[PDB]
């Protein structure tokens, strides 16, 4: 008890210095910990402590609680163990059983990022979009809800999943949920913590009809954010998008509550809006009143959004100096590129700059903020492909990042995934159980064969793939420092106060840093990457730096061929934890991953073209571009249900694994198109079996570094004016 | 060097697959416990920690031998055929010493005590026992046997007979309950199939096609104990659990050699279980069943996943036509199998962890019989017999799941991942249904 | 300021002039206009909608640059492009929206 939120709150403020009882480990989500038993001098000398081995195949992307001794994890499938956090055993664990047929309604994998605390309980939503509250010792059932109200219109298509952290504000806990991808309308409830029952809600776009929805956004709504959205586009079938997975923020100081508003739904601006009107709150930033529900402000990051730049990135919440005065500011890294220093009580725009290169805009407007667009980037109301630098992944990610009042700095996970958009050809066409983006889903994705246009397509984009680590200074909106890292996708951050950074790579390392001039002081092998961020805690009086591992997300989900250029790894999901005088070891793994398997010689040359659209639009999100998978789902051109029709059309068409994550998709799909794909698949096996083979022809039994292009030779960090 | 005799100790542990019956259900390693049905009675196993009240600290190595090679306790009773001590009577001096070492350094010493066997006073005497061994167990040279001009033969001909004990499965029991061959000289019966044990029918691991390794190649039968899972057959019951605690622990070089001796086995007659199959089956499959009761309960719950021709899905779905366990001439294990399903961890050329769910509750014991029967007379399949509502509510009573535990410790293979739930409206029928 | 820097001054000749913007840009300009206001809701959409109609503006599965050059601030006349993005009055970009207005009238 203690009246949690209050110890929440003077976590801010050195209280509580060995827990970890929120999101970010206070409400400010700087995390940030005062615990300095491990310093730059010192973390050398770090050792593995405890490991805990998770029961999933999946990524890993939860962010544990630690409350006085006990470490509350979520996993992947949604399921939560609670381990003592000084020596990893399972004091209990919990799984409320999310159905396998739901799988394919999230877009990128089956994730749980992770849970609150409040008054002894332990607070999560499920993937298939439950809240649940357990005892925070005995593990019980105190109550569960469904967050999804079966009224209200929510649009035609109303794919919700459940993947963020809950937050808890007054004795509130407020979730939201994704699905902007294959198309749904975004919101955030506020339920009861003691009893359950939905306190309030709050639609982050209006509805179709512009009708009251009995919410707390219905004024916002009906008077501000309605006359912003066409006349009658795509959005009102499809339902505008707008969800809220990842950032949902308390801030105490000014008793408001951020919601970072994702992508709308299509992607595309002239399907879903006629390409008119800014679609309000939509790729913004909505602070609202954490009582009643009701809008205080918002500030519109991205207008006009169509190249699913999400603002639902980590919102922090600083103390700086402004025009030589102590202000109460938010700092934003969304996916656009651009780090954005708001003010926190008003709303009103600060600054805003690049921190990474983009080329969709040419900087932001200085009176507004409003971005300077770039007549070509709206790709969308051209009619012609646009190479966008950030993608769909955007610059920043779920990836947490981190900040430093020693030194003022905050410490951001960059990538570079550039994207070709372009309009999917003869408009607009929603199908069931597909990423509704109104693209073309012929133009994205490399080839390996020898066509020089593919041959300099996939050069160029090997060429501008990157990852690395930013320390920028919002004081000066530069970069202090920066780390590169071989590839993208990489975990999250973690300052300290010994002036020691934590970070987890996508090669399987664990790293320290110095936090002054990001010098590497300490390195782990942990036999899987890691995409989690690390925390810190006590525990019995010493500090203990623990991270969940496992490849997992949407980045190998999708990229595939192209997602192992960090280095080679395979999902082996746990919980490690280091402590100073550590006396673990993992024990040995198999890392050769799913091998090649010799195909069947006979498929029809004239079912390829349509059969890859098909893969492209219904299978290349999960088993990866071109049927070349990630490392986590299995490779279908090794698999042996494409060795005959029948037991392909009762995989893909009957969904005979739905038990694991394989729904049926013969609700969108005739037989004739999974032939065409089964027949596209055999081609691509059969083009790749003996290239696989001999790559993996070596000492070590995985394929070289050539053969999964790692970058030899440093690479340029990115920053601006230059990619 | 005391920490390589350790470890070599602790392989050949593995390779005896001691810690798989000397471990209660949910129960501390080697701390024994489990219970073990007898045609007498229930035996239960001994603690073989370093405890030297309860286990078997106070054994000197020689005592180790005597139990082990003799079944002979430090007591000096005989105990129980329940220990494989006729196959371990071939156990090497070196193997015996490293897993001595093993047990009295490597193993946790636990303090449960012996739970005693709940046999009759006039059954329960113990001085039988030794006349047993003397009568059905005779005399073996510990090692390798020094006549197979092939070292490879020779090492896996070691590992059948002496550290693994496949013959106390896969080879029928006499009328003393004793195995009618120790090794290939004793006939067509080495190795020929077995009584169903706990449920469980192990088959031939002869060169017969219908029921034996006839059709199986020498990788597949290396990628089946490595994984259990090859593109014609998947491994469950009994198995599963000698794979899981033993068998995939074995080093490359042993598993070639233990699939060499059993491919390099003497021929043996060819059975008549198997058939051609001439389409009749996918035929009426595809018409609907109509009126078989047997083909519709196969349709409405089995074809979604083995397919109208009984083939499955290469290295997913194992195949039911032609499939030895289908075959042979004891549908005990098939009822089993059926009533209770099976979860199996992703392999690298098997990804995709699968789960056949037990149809012991989704399905009446008449419509199981009907769908063995089916199975048993389908696709060419010839196996003899029918199987009634009785015998499936028997089995359905003395019967339970797999543990599928022994897949998610000390591997470094994945761990048996549990199925999802289907949904509210999911069902294995058709969209006709 | 000297705080957090704030954005660069933007490059381009600010202006008022519709003479031959032509169609399509005077749409995407009033479809900068109508959001962020300075114009109305009533009074800039009649424009935007029948400007971008009669003479097919975006179609659903055409191009027509000449709408993303204008949704900035974009717009070109007599062989010169000006920018609606300077101006950092702000009261100057109202009264430029309704010129663009005023220069629409006639073209509907
Ligand atoms: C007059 O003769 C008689 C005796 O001899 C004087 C005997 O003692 C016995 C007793 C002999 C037996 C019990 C037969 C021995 C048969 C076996 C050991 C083979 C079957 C046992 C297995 C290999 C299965 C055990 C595996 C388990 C339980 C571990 C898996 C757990 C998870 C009998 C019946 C008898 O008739
Ligand atoms: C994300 C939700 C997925 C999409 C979209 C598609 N598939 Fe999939 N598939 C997915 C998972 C998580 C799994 C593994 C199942 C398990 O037991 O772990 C699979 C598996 C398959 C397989 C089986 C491969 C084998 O076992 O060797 C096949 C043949 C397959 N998937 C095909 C397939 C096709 C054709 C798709 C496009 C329509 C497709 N999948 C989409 C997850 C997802
Ligand atoms: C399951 C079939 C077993 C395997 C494999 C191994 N053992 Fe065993 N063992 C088993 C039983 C059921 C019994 C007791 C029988 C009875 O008469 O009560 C035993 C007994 C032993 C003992 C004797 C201990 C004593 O009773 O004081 C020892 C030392 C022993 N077993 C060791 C041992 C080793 C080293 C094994 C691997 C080679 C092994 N056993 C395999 C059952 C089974
Ligand atoms: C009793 C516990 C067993 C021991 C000891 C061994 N095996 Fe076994 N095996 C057993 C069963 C009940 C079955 C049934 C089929 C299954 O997959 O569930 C099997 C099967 C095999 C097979 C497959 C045969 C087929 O599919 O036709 C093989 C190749 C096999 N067993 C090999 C094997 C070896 C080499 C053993 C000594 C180490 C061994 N088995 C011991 C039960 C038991
Ligand atoms: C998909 C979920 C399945 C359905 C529906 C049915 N079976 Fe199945 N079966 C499936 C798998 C993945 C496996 C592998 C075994 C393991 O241990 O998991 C099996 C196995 C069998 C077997 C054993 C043969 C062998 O393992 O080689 C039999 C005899 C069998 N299955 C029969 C069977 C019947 C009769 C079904 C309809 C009731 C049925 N299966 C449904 C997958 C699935
Ligand atoms: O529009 C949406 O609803 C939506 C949802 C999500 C999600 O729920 O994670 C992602 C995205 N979009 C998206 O564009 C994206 O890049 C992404 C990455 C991840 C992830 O978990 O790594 N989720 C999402
Ligand atoms: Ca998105």
């Amino acid at each position: 008890q203690e009246d949690t939120g209050t110890a929440i709150t003077s976590s801010d403020n050195g209280g509580h210095p060995g827990d970890w009882l929120s999101y970010g480990r206070s409400y400010s989500e700087q995390r940030y910990s005062p615990l300095d038993q491990i310093n730059t001098e010192n973390v050398g000398k770090l050792k593995l402590a405890w490991h805990y081995d998770l029961d999933t195949n999946r990524g890993q992307e939860g962010t544990p609680l630690i409350v006085n001794g006990v470490m509350y994890a979520t996993t992947n499938w949604s399921k939560m163990k609670a381990l003592d956090a000084a020596t990893g055993k399972l004091l209990w664990s919990y799984d409320p059983k999310v159905p396998g047929n739901i799988a394919d309604r999230g877009c990128c994998d089956t994730v749980s990022r992770g849970a609150a605390y409040w008054n002894g309980k332990v607070y999560f939503g499920t993937f298939d979009g439950r809240l649940i509250a357990l005892d925070a010792k005995t593990g019980k059932l105190v109550w569960s809800v469904y967050t999804i109200p079966k009224e209200a219109q929510l649009g035609h298509q109303r794919s919700y999943t459940v993947d963020g952290a809950p937050r808890i504000a007054k004795g509130k806990v407020l979730i939201g949920n994704g699905g902007a991808e294959f198309g749904a309308r975004g919101f955030v409830s506020a339920f009861d913590a003691e009893t359950g029952k939905l306190d309030w809600r709050f639609f982050t776009v209006p509805n179709p009809e512009n009708k009251p929805d009995g919410a707390a956004s219905d004024d916002i709504l009906m008077s501000k954010a309605y006359p912003t959205w066409g006349k009658n586009g795509a959005w009102k079938q499809q339902g505008g998008g707008g969800t809220v997975w990842d950032s949902l923020v308390y801030d105490p100081v000014t008793d408001l509550v951020y919601l970072g508003v994702g992508n709308g739904s299509p992607w595309n601006y002239k399907f879903r809006s006629e390409g008119k009107g800014d679609n309000l709150f939509l790729g913004s930033i909505v602070a609202i009143n954490p009582d009643t529900g009701k809008y205080v402000w918002h500030f519109q990051e991205t207008p006009m959004d169509e190249w699913d730049y999400t603002s639902v990135q980590q919102i922090m919440t600083l103390d700086m100096p402004v025009n030589g005065e102590m202000r109460h500011v938010i700092v934003h890294a969304p996916k656009n590129g651009f780090f954005y220093i708001i003010d926190a009580k008003t709303g009103k725009f600060i600054t805003g700059k690049p921190y990474t290169y983009e080329n969709w805009a040419n900087g932001l407007d200085p009176v507004t903020g409003r971005p300077n667009y770039v007549p070509d980037a709206l790709w969308t109301l051209t009619g012609k492909p646009w190479l966008g630098i950030p993608g769909e992944l955007g610059g920043h990610n779920f990836a947490a990042m981190a900040y430093s009042p020693k030194t003022k700095l905050v410490y951001i996970p960059a990538q570079q995934i550039p994207l070709l958009y372009d309009g999917q050809k003869g408009g607009f066409k929603a199908y069931h159980d597909a990423w509704n983006l109104g693209l073309d889903m012929n133009k994205i994705g490399l080839f390996d064969d020898n066509d020089p246009e593919h041959v300099a397509a996939k050069k160029d984009f090997l060429k501008v793939l990157k990852g690395w680590t930013v320390a920028w200074d919002p004081e000066k909106m530069a970069p202090a420092f920066t780390i590169n890292h071989k590839g993208p996708w990489n975990g999250g951050l973690l300052a300290t106060a010994g002036n020691v950074i934590f970070q987890g790579l996508a090669n399987g390392e664990f790293h320290a840093y110095d936090a002054t001039n990001g010098n590497d002081l300490y390195s782990f092998p942990a036999q899987s990457a890691i995409i989690a961020p690390p925390v810190t805690y006590t525990a019995n009086g010493k500090q203990y730096v623990a991270v969940e591992v496992g490849w997992g997300g949407i980045y190998p989900f999708l990229y595939g061929g192209v997602a192992r250029t960090s280095g080679w790894t395979v999902n082996h999901s746990r919980v490690i934890a280091f402590s100073l005088d550590g006396k673990d070891s993992l024990p040995p793994k198999n890392e050769l991953g799913f091998t090649p398997v010799k195909p069947v010689p006979t498929y029809d040359e004239a079912r390829q073209k349509d059969g890859y659209f098909m893969y492209q639009t219904f299978c290349s999100a999960c088993h990866g571009d071109n049927a070349i998978s990630g490392g986590v789902l299995p490779d279908l051109r090794w698999s042996g249900a494409p060795r005959g029709r029948e037991s392909f059309y009762k995989l893909v068409g009957r969904g005979a694994l739905t038990a694991y994550g394989m729904d049926r998709f013969d609700t969108s799909m005739t037989p004739e198109q999974i032939e065409d794909i089964r027949n596209f698949i055999v081609k691509r096996a059969n083009e790749s079996y003996d290239d696989e083979v001999k790559a993996r022809e070596n000492s070590t039994g995985v394929p070289n570094d050539q053969f999964l292009n790692v970058p030899q030779s440093t690479a340029d960090v990115p920053t601006a004016d230059h990619p | 060097a005391d920490e390589a005799l350790i470890k070599r100790g602790e392989y050949v542990a593995r390779l005896s697959d001691c810690i798989a019956c000397h471990t209660a259900l949910h129960g501390q390693p080697y701390a024994g416990g489990l219970e073990i049905k007898s045609p007498i009675g229930t035996i239960y196993s001994t603690n073989i920690t370093p405890d030297p009240e309860h286990g078997i600290g106070n054994y000197t190595l020689e005592d180790f031998t005597k139990a082990l090679r003799k079944g002979i306790r430090k007591d000096g009773a005989t105990v129980y055929p329940a220990m494989p001590y006729p196959e371990f009577a071939r156990l090497s001096d070196d193997d015996i010493r490293a897993m001595y070492a093993f047990f009295m350094h490597g193993v946790k010493p636990v303090a449960l005590q012996n739970k005693a066997p709940d046999i009759s006073w006039p059954l329960s005497m113990r001085w039988p026992l030794g006349m047993w061994r003397a009568m059905f167990v005779p005399s073996m040279t510990p090692g390798v046997d020094k006549s197979i001009s092939d070292p490879e033969v020779a090492r896996g001909e070691y590992l059948v007979n002496g550290p693994g004990h496949c013959g106390e499965c896969h080879t029928p029991r006499g009328f003393g309950m004793q195995v009618k061959a120790y090794g290939t000289a004793g006939g067509n019966a080495y190795l020929a199939g077995g009584a169903p044990i706990d449920n469980w029918i192990a088959p031939s691991l002869r060169s017969n096609s219908d029921t034996g390794l006839g059709r199986w190649s020498e990788d597949d039968i290396v990628t089946f104990l490595k994984s259990g899972r090859i593109d014609h057959s998947a491994v469950f019951g009994g198995m599963a659990d000698v794979v899981a605690y033993s068998t995939q622990h074995w080093s490359d070089d042993d598993l070639r050699a233990t699939a060499k001796y059993l491919k390099s086995m003497p021929a043996v007659p060819e059975g008549k279980n198997l058939g051609q199959d001439d389409g009749q089956t996918t035929a009426l499959l595809n018409k609907g069943g109509q009126g078989n009761a047997g083909a519709e309960v196969y349709l409405h719950n089995c074809a979604i996943c083995h397919m109208n021709d009984g083939t499955g899905v290469n290295r997913m779905f194992p195949p039911l036509a032609g499939n030895p366990v289908v075959i042979t001439d004891d549908p005990t294990s098939l009822a089993n199998v059926v009533a209770f399903g099976g979860i199996l961890p992703p392999t690298n050329s098997a990804p995709s962890a699968v789960a056949m769910p037990g149809f012991k509750n989704h399905l009446s014991d008449q419509e199981m019989a009907d769908v063995v029967n089916f199975m048993r007379k389908g696709w060419g399949n010839n196996a003899p017999g029918t199987v009634s509502a009785s015998d499936i509510q028997k089995l359905r009573t003395t019967g339970a799941p797999v543990s599928t535990a022994g897949w998610n410790v000390s591997s470094k293979g994945w761990m048996a991942y549990m199925p999802q739930p289907y949904g509210e409206d999911w069902t294995f029928s058709p969209q006709t249904h | 300021e000297q705080s957090p820097p704030p954005p660069p001054a933007v490059q381009g000749t600010p202006g008022k002039d519709f003479t031959g913007v032509s169609p399509a840009n005077l749409a995407g300009i009033m479809n900068y206009c109508v959001e962020q206001q300075y114009v109305s809701y009533d009074e800039g959409n009649p424009v935007l909608y029948g400007l971008s109609e009669k003479y097919k503006a975006t179609e659903q599965t055409v191009g027509n640059f000449d709408y993303a050059l204008g949704t900035a601030g974009y717009f070109d006349s007599n062989g010169k492009r000006f920018y609606l993005v300077a101006y950092t009055n702000e009261d100057d970009r109202r009264a430029a929206c309704h010129a663009a207005v005023k220069a629409a009238q006639p073209m509907l």
